[PDB]
């Protein structure tokens, strides 16, 4: 039951259906047992999908709304705000079912690192659609995620783990674009550069091309922020 | 920033059957 | 509310990449009784054709996989049993689809041009159920879209010019039809190239309005001509 | 070629105003 809710969610994946994908891997979670790393994936690629295409409309649709600066403007407005529903109750799923599951359950300093930074990233989904009144907490409460496992990640994984690269590219996304600091953003990407690129014997062949890539990743976010 | 600005973090990549 | 409400929405839905509410929109719309503008008649196609083409997508994928998993009965009846969960969605919403033509847009359809983009659709939409179909069902429903095609060719080629937008993507379409649901290749073919060459014979009938169209379809019909020969 | 990724090659919604 476990493995076939598993082999559906691999299964709506193939055909690029999220919602579906996601209620197959929501409802594994729900069973308590800590997930295995192809598990741990799919929920989040899952959920990743179904959140991006509201951000991406979100984005669409406030462009338009600034851009008719008078009745149109209200309508747009309106579409937004049922945008802005359906984003915070798909990221107030995910921040449960890490909440109440995945983070307690973490065993591994990979696997909580890895829900932590999850964390980090659907509060900061919520920060970007939050007004000043709820922002400054939700905005902490994502940065507080983000701090702990960049303090646990630094600790116990090297420098070429490709969730230590990706939590640095998250987390330097996050002081650019949340907290308005391009200096802060530019060396926390920096630095996981330099630091990986200095222990390049380190990689294994089973992660070499995740590494690289978010590597890359890093340096074109740094190379566009100074620039 | 525009309204077709994607926010350059980590993507869903490296997928393979 | 007012059509200009709902066809507005329509037009944020579709730039949000949001078909359902898109969809939603231009059937509340047509389901108002009055004849649709040509933006109109525009909206209502996008918007089902992207909400389709999902479950198209989705089902070739499917499908596809059932078809690796010979042997490995639970996976193949996994892959069965989803195909079968988007086979009734594909069916509803061609079945939406062809219940609003039928009651609405073929009926009002006053103009030629009109008509032969609605039986065009209709033409379509029996296609995409026959895709999907099994059995006793399938023949009728490929003879239904057929038919469509086939009074679309006729209004098209008395009514219309050789290069219209419409005349040549009906020409396309259906050209498709004879190739990937009557397993005829030749017939296929001559439809597209006759086409196509009757769009060479009179290139000065081109509008302004529609010239990229035109040369883009008939690029189309070649490009599929010279694949299917080879 | 037919396979699970093949597209019907006919007529897209496409070239927008
Ligand atoms: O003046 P601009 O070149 O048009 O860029 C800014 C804008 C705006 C700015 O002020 P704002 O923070 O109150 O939205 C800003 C800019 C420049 C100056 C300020 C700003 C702030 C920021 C950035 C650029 C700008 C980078 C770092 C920070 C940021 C957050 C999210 C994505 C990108 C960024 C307004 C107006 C314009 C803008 C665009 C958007 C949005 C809002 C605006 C909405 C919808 C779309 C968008 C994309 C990504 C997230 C959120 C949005
Ligand atoms: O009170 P407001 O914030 O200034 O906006 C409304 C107006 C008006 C309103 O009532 P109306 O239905 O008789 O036009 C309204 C509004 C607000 C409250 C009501 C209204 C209705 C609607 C919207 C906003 C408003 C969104 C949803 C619905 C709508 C239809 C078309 C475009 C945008 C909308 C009047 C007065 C004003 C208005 C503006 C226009 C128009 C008419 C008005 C004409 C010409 C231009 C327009 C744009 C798009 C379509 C049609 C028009
Ligand atoms: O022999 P291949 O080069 O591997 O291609 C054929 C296949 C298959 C074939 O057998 P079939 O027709 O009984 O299903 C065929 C082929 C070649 C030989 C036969 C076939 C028939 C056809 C075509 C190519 C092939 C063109 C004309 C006719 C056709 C219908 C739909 C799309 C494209 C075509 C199987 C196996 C394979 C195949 C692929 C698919 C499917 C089924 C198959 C499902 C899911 C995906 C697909 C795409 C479009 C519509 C339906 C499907
Ligand atoms: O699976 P279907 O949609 O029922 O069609 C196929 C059939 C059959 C198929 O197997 P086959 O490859 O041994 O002929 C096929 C099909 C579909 C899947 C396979 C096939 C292969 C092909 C096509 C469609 C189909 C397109 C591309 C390839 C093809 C060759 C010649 C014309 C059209 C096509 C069997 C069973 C059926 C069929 C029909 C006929 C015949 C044989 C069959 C005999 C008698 C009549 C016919 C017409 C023209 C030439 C030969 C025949």
């Amino acid at each position: 039951d476990k493995n076939e809710l598993v082999q559906k969610a691999k299964l709506a994946e193939q055909a690029e259906r999220y919602d579906d994908m996601a209620a197959c891997m929501k409802s594994v979670t729900e069973q308590g047992a800590e997930l295995s790393n192809e598990e741990r994936n799919l929920l989040s690629v899952a959920y990743k999908n179904v959140v991006g295409a509201r951000r991406s409309s979100w984005r669409v649709v406030s462009s338009i709304e600034q851009k008719t600066e008078e009745k149109k403007q209200q309508m747009a407005r309106e579409y937004r705000e049922k945008i802005e529903t359906e984003l915070r109750d798909i990221c107030n799923d995910v921040l449960s079912l890490l909440e109440k599951f995945l983070i307690p359950n973490a065993s591994q300093a990979e696997s909580k690192v890895f829900y932590l930074k999850m964390k980090g990233d659907y509060y900061r989904y919520l920060a970007e659609v939050a007004a000043g009144d709820d922002k400054k907490g939700i905005v902490d409460q994502s940065q507080q995620a983000y701090q702990e496992a960049f303090e646990i990640s630094k600790k116990e994984m090297q420098p070429t783990h490709p969730i230590r690269l990706g939590l640095a590219l998250n987390f330097s996304v996050f002081y650019y674009e949340i907290l308005n600091s391009p200096e802060k953003a530019c060396s926390l990407a920096k630095t996981a550069f330099d630091e990986a690129i200095a222990e390049l014997d380190t990689l294994s062949e089973e992660s070499y091309k995740d590494s690289t890539l978010i590597m890359q990743l890093l340096r074109d976010n740094l190379t566009l922020w100074t620039s | 920033r525009s309204g077709l600005y994607r926010s350059p973090s980590m993507p869903e990549n490296l997928n393979r059957p």
